Parts: C-alpha cells; structure tokens; sequence
RNA sequence: GGGAACUUUAAGGAUACUGCCAGUGACAAACUGGAGGAAGGCGGGGACGACGUCAAGUCAUCAUGGCCCUUACGGCCAGGGCUACACACGUGCUACAAUGGUCGGUACAAAGGGUUGCUACACAGCGAUGUGAUGCUAAUCUCAAAAAGCCGAUCGUAGUCCGGAUUGGAGUCUGCAACUCGACUCCAUGAAGUCGGAAUCGCUAGUAAUCGCGGAUCAGAAUGCCGCGGUGAAUACGUUCCCG
C-alpha cells in the first residue's frame, strides 16, 4: 500500500507497507534466516517498536548493496520512510528519534603519496 | 517485424546527446515510432603521469578519459526513415552503428 | 586544539538493553573493528552474572562500575566525571584479560562478580590510587 | 634514445613480420593431436632453428618520439614526458585532468 | 624445469659436434657456448670446454651429471673472502 | 606407545599423534588411518594391541627416520662431491634456491658474524 | 506474455541564503542556542600552489652554446654481469596465538579488465593444469570464489593442531631458451620467534585499526605503486614546555 526507500552506504533497500497481522519477509527470507547477528534484526525492528505498531503492519522488503550493517540501516530508514508516507502525523516522533535522516556519511577516497586516505607512510629526521 | 538500432558513442557528452536528438527529431519528422534515448553506463579510463624528468615519485598529474554510450531504437520504419538516417549527416567526434 | 572546543561524541545506546554504558564497554573491549565478537563476549558475561546470581544485568553493572571507579589521577586535582569511567573500563578489561578460563565472556563474569566483593586487580590498582594520592 | 637502437627496434620489427606466418604453421603442427610424434618432433627442431630475432618476445615497446623504453602507456604509444607535454598542450581527443 | 611433453631441450650445433664424436671416437674437448643445453646418455665420457663468461673450462662427463644442464659445472662469479 | 621406534604422545588423537614421527605429516596419517579403518578423532590410548600392529605394519611401507635421514645426506653429500652450483652452495653454507645474499640469508648463514 | 510503478543507469534542473525565532557583541563585523529541513553556519573530499629562496634536481626523455673521439669514446654478434656477501642503514610483508588455529554448513559489495583476449559446461588429474566445447567486440557472455561474518565440532596454553623460514624429492605453465637467474602445485622437513632498550613514527570520523577485490607496466615475473568496497573505535582539560 505505502512504499518507502531508503539508503546507507551504497545500500538501497524498497520497502512495501500494508496493514495485518505482522509478517514480515526479507528477499524471500524471514529475518531470522536474512541476519544472522541479533543487533542487526534489532536495528530493522527499531521503528515499530518504538511507535508500538510491531502487530498491526505487514512489511515486504527487498535491499541490494553494501553489507550487513549497512543493509539493516537502508531498511530502517526505508520502514520510517513508509510510515511518514502512512501517515504525516508520525514524523515528529520519528524525526525526534532520528530515524528520517539520512546518513551521508561515505568511504573517502585514497590519495597520491598516502598510503590510505589520511595514513602516511613513516618518516624519519635521522 | 523490421526493428532498427542506433547505438553511439563519443567522448563528449555535449556533442553526443546532440547527435541523439538531431536523430530523434529527423525519425519522429518522417513519421516513425522511436524509443529512446538510453544512456548506457560510461567507460572512465586513469592514468597517473610523472611530472619530473628525473625522480619526485610524488609529483604526478592524474588524467582521465571517458567513453559515452546512447541506444537509440526505431520501430514501425517508413520506407523514408532509412534513406533519411543515411542522408543524415556525420558529426565529427561520435561514431554511429546501425543494425538492420 | 588550540582555538576551539570539539564537542564530544554521543555515542547511540546499545540497541539490546539501551544502555550507553554497555554501549562503551563493548567499544572499549572491541578491537579492529570487530563489533559482534566483543557484542558476543559482554552479553554472554551478562548472562552468566544474571545465573550465578538472579540480579538485573544493568544494575549490577552499573554498581561494580561505581565500585571500580576512582576517585583522583596521580599534583591532585578532581578527575572530570568522564574519565573515572573511561578509566575503570580499562582497568576492569585489562584485569579479566589476565586471568584463566575457556572464552572472554567466562572471564569477564568471573572478575565482575569477583570485584563485586572487591576483589580483584581492578581494585588493588584502585588502592595503589589511594596510596599514591596520600603520598601527595 | 639513440639511433643505433631504435634501428635495433626497427630490424627486429621488420624480421618478426616476416616470419610471423611460418612460426604459426609449425606451432599449429605441434599442436596438432592427429599429426605424428615425428611429425611434431621436427616441427619442434624447425622452430628451434628459426632465427632468434623472429620471436616477439624480442621486442620492446618504445616511445613514437623520442625511442624512450621505460613508462610506455600502451594506450597512446608514447611515453610520459611526451604525453604530458602533448595533453597539457590539448592535441589528445577525450583526454583531461581527473579528479572526484 | 622444462616441462615433460616437450622433452630436453639440446642446441642443434652442440648436438651435430657430439653425434660426430661419438660416431667417430676423438678425445678432442668440444668447445662451445651453449650454457643451457642439457647433458644427455650420449656426453658420458667426453671432454667438453663451456664458456663461462670470460674462459672456456673443461668438464668430464661422467654418468652422475646426466639431467643436468652444462651450465652448473662453470661458475661464473669469482669469490674467495672479504 | 612405540612407532617405528618412537615414542608417540599418549593423550593426542591418533591423526596428530603421528606426525610425531619423522618423515611422516598429516596427508601420510590421513592415508595411514583411512587404511586401517581407525577414526581420526580416536586416541591412541584407547587402541587395541592388534591395532597397534596393523599401524606398525602400514607405517613400515614409506621411510620414516633412520632410512630418510640417511639418504638426505647421501643427496647432500653427492652435489658436495660433484662440485655442481648446489653442491658449492651447500659447501659455503649459503642459500641455495637462488635467494638474495646482500641481505636476510640468516637461516643458511647463523647467527650474525662481528667483523 | 506483459507493465513503466520501484531500484538503477545519465543528461538537464531545484534546494541552504544567518532564510525564521531567542540571547549576546558595539549599537557593527560577528558569536551562541532553537524550529523546520536529507543537509545549518566552510555539509564532506579533489583539482587549482601569489612576489620569492635554495648556483636545489635533470646535458641519461628531449632541445641547445662550448669542449672532446673519428679503423673508434662510432656500429654488429655470442656468452657473462647489473641477482656477488665477514658487514651497516632506510622502507615494507608475515608472525609470536584462544578477541585464535583447523574442519563441515550457510550469507552480504564496490570499482575495473576481456578478440594475439576472457571463457559457461563436460571429461582427466590430489593439485598447479590439459583436452573437447559454448557465449561474448560486452547494463546481453565472462574474469568471479568476495574475505572478515553467522551456526556446529574439535584443539586447552604447549614452542603447541601457533609460526612458516630453510632444505630433500616429484611436477605444471610462459618462452628459441628457466644453470647462473622465473612463477605456481604436491609429498617430506619444520628455523628464529614468548610482544621487542635508549629512541622514534602515523592518525581528530566513516578517520585509525582490520578484511578482501581490481588495474597500469607486462610472453612470463608485486609484500611495491595507483584505485575499490566490507566491519568499524578511543581521546581532546589546554597552550606551561618540544618543533615549525
């Protein structure tokens, strides 16, 4: 019904937002079998948690890109997304939250003479 | 079932959704269906140069080149359609290929 | 610096308990980035405290923190709020490091109920604190 | 570099060519399952009794300008002394300063 | 090493000199360049001079050096100590 | 127990209790084990007597100490004789397989020499 | 089949300006706090380096004044050397283990290369690889397996089921040719090493640390160089001293 997308280093994940009983499945997964560490299914559960809606939405999800944490971040941001789009009425909380921000926070680049991005090859007065 | 494809490629951007338009417009003029134009993914290319003729393995110039691709598709083609693509003139700096 | 003051970086509560000083635990234990075996070890200590005896994770944590903190540096001078924590931290990692048994976590458990009755390395170096605060 | 060698080059450029195709038949015998042991015996001796200079792993790739062999860039066939000077001037299509 | 489908690997000179030796019986030292040929069944018993870099020294062919190449009885760097 | 004369550790499973034996690794006790029928994960503790005959007479097949010691040297001592490239590597004491000498030879070479 | 919704691809645009509120500073330049907003005071990174200093570096990229050689200081060839080895120094890689090693199962990237090239799949081999064969001039086929991660078993602090140097024996591939002097595979061997003095180096956030992936050069030959993403911290009271 609601659609959200959301984004976290170079991860995008497309969120479908309905209203029932609770399942939720991720890449034709549960999420259980999508995310093996605890913190990352915490992550994704986040915004209805705290909106206590976890019983009365049903979410179908798809995410590309990135890896684990990054992934559950885009379907976080994706979820808030959905339910702004839901209802407008639920930004301020959300906002309040900071769960409709989104993270630009990005992997600089290498750079000529530098070993990494800011690392420098050890140098020596003697 | 006669499709006609157009891919091009430049080194300008500039020149080569110029090219693309000038083409569409001529095709919808003669009076036949087109889609596009599709950007197809670019090409970049680096090279790192050497500045000093002798040795500052620091100081070098990083250049870049890049290659730019558009499809262009023509379905339903009028008998002008094809006489007109090669009455089409040849802009320098974009390299057409057409597909029967 | 020299000219400015950086603010300090809020750090987001842990997403199982939310509790920001678990939060800084785990980030104290962690090293080269690994955050779910140091999530790993401080969960399965708090799990094992929580058995061998029935009290609130949080609380119990919190209260052999403070049992564990100091009080003075070294010259004496009142060490910000801050640093007594970042300080117990270390020492409390540094401590349950050194002792003997199968996993970090079983280590960890054991040392937080040993500080719990006060003792343990953590708070031997808290005395030597004492000491060499009387001694100025 | 100096005249002796890029004549060097030049004489090897030119014996390689001509012996390309010979090179090729013998290797396509000894590769050849159906031909003979014999058969790829002396096809192997012929090739090794070929001429030193017809093998292309002989040959050093130079700069068109100067006949430098270090710092080639295949791409353009010139080295980096004389692709600096000739892409910072703008006679190289495509080809500017990178940065992102 | 060379690998097995290809067999060793014999320069044609050296080869001719020492087929016509042994097809003939002359002691004569075979005098040669060729550092990478490889010592076959035939070279045993003969006298062969391999250049190594500034001189030619002689090597007696005996039945241990067959596999090897003719290279490793003429060292090419002089050391003695520091 | 005794395995072609040595003393093999007690409380290790069988697979790593055998390479204990010289000229013997874990591919050979892999193929030793898989021969006799004897799981990997079992020590050699809780192995019947006739089990332990059966191991001895499959290690006797490949050269273990005494034998494979004796031909290294042989090998040795017949490039030292011949006075081949290897053979004057291994009379100097010096890298063999073509390393570089200006710097780190200090396996081949001991300990560092004082001038 | 079909659809043009979404992701993406890539051209053109819009947006952020102390714009609004509050307090301060001079009452100005400004500064501090709050709302909205994806983003708030320079949002992050790159390129761009003033007048000048060092008789700084390069006559071996190239050009050029002057000096020198002309059966040689010019040109051609085979073999050798640039890879030496009582030693000293600089820059790196891999380790000394349990926040780990091994085994079985199972997830998640970005960027780049491919027609003298990359190769699906089948067969043979323990393996590096070989043979047959298929698609690709590439958002179409391929290199390609991401690794750390998660679940299960085992090892129990030992110079060890840590470490992987050195040496013996078999091989594969490129190449006219792997002796001096290549890379890789298999069996055997299993060195120093128990976290390193005086001293000294890098780094203020998607940074440090750690994990893998790609390219230029190139028949073959990266622990170097130039790039790409994954996971992801600690600490800043201040200018009293060290350097500029």
């Amino acid at each position: 019904t609601n659609y959200g997308t959301g984004r976290r280093k170079t991860a995008t994940a497309r969120v479908f937002l309905s209203a029932g009983t609770g399942k939720l499945v991720i890449n034709n997964r549960t999420l259980e079998q999508y995310f093996g560490r605890e913190t990352a299914r915490m992550v994704v559960r986040q915004p209805l948690e705290l909106l206590e809606a976890t019983e009365k939405y049903d979410l179908y999800i798809t995410v590309k890109g990135g890896g684990i944490g990054g992934q559950a971040g885009a379907i976080r941001h994706g979820i808030t997304r959905a339910l702004i789009a839901a209802d407008e009425t639920l930004k301020p909380v959300l906002r309040q939250a900071g769960f409709v921000t989104r993270d630009a926070r990005e992997v600089e680049r290498k750079k000529l003479g530098l070993r990494k991005a800011r690392k420098r090859p050890q140098f020596s007065k003697r | 079932n006669q499709r006609i494809r157009i891919r091009l490629k430049s080194f300008d951007h500039r020149l080569i959704d110029q090219s693309a338009q000038e083409i569409v417009e001529t095709a919808k003029r003669t009076g036949a269906q087109v889609c596009g134009p599709i950007p197809m993914p670019t090409r970049i290319e680096r090279f790192n140069v050497l500045t000093s003729p002798h040795v500052n393995k620091d100081a070098r110039d990083q250049y870049e080149i890049r290659t730019y691709k558009r499809l262009i598709d023509i379905v339903q083609p009028t008998d002008k359609t094809v006489d007109a693509l090669m009455k089409l003139d040849l802009a320098a700096g974009v390299d057409v290929q057409i597909a029967l | 610096p020299r000219r400015r003051v950086v603010a300090a970086r809020e750090i987001l509560p842990d997403p199982k308990f939310s509790s920001q000083t678990i939060a800084k635990f785990m980030n104290h234990v962690m090293q080269d980035g690994k955050k779910s075996i140091a999530e790993s070890i401080v969960y399965g200590a708090l799990e094992r405290v929580q058995e061998k005896n029935k009290v609130d994770p949080v609380e119990f944590f919190e209260t052999t923190l403070e049992k564990v903190r100091p009080m003075v540096e070294v010259v004496p001078m009142e060490v910000r709020p801050s640093r007594r924590t970042a300080l117990a931290m270390r020492w409390l990692v540094d401590a349950a490091a050194k002792r003997s048994e199968k996993t970090m976590a079983l280590r960890l458990a054991g040392e937080l109920l040993d500080a719990a009755e006060g003792k343990g390395a953590a708070i031997k170096k808290r005395e030597d604190v004492h000491r060499m605060a009387e001694a100025n | 570099a100096k005249k002796g060698m890029i004549n060097r080059e030049l004489k090897r450029e030119k014996t390689v060519a001509k012996y390309a195709a010979k090179r090729a038949e013998l290797k396509a015998t000894i590769a050849n399952v159906n031909a003979s042991d014999e058969e790829r015996f002396e096809a192997m001796l012929k090739l090794q009794a070929l001429p030193r200079n017809a093998s292309p792993v002989r040959l050093r790739n130079r700069c068109g300008l100067t006949g430098r062999p270090h710092g080639y860039f295949r791409k353009f066939g010139l080295s980096r002394n004389k692709l600096r000077d000739t892409v910072m001037q703008g006679d190289v299509p495509g080809v500017v300063k990178a940065s992102w | 090493p060379r690998s097995l489908k290809k067999g060793p690997f014999v320069d044609a000179h050296l080869f001719a000199k020492v087929e016509a030796a042994v097809a003939s019986n002359s002691r004569k030292p075979i005098k040669t360049w060729s550092r990478r040929s490889m010592i076959l069944p035939d070279f045993v018993g003969l006298t062969i001079s391999v250049h190594n870099g500034r001189n030619h020294v002689p090597v007696i062919v005996t039945e241990h050096m067959v596999g090897h190449k003719l290279g490793e009885f003429a060292p090419t760097r002089t050391y003695r100590g520091h | 127990a005794r395995i072609a004369g040595v003393n093999i550790p007690d409380n290790k499973h069988a697979v790593i209790s055998l390479t204990y034996i010289f000229g013997i690794g874990r591919h050979t006790a892999k193929n030793i084990l898989a021969a006799v029928g004897i799981t990997e994960t079992t020590k050699i503790r809780e192995l019947d007597d006739a089990q332990l005959d059966a191991i001895r007479a499959e290690v006797a097949k490949v050269p273990t100490e005494g034998d494979l010691r004796r031909e290294i040297s042989m090998n040795i001592k017949r490039l030292m004789d011949l006075g081949c490239y290897r053979g004057l590597r291994h009379r100097r004491s010096l890298p063999v397989r073509g390393q570089r000498t200006k710097t780190n030879a200090r396996t081949r070479k001991g300990p560092r020499k004082p001038i």
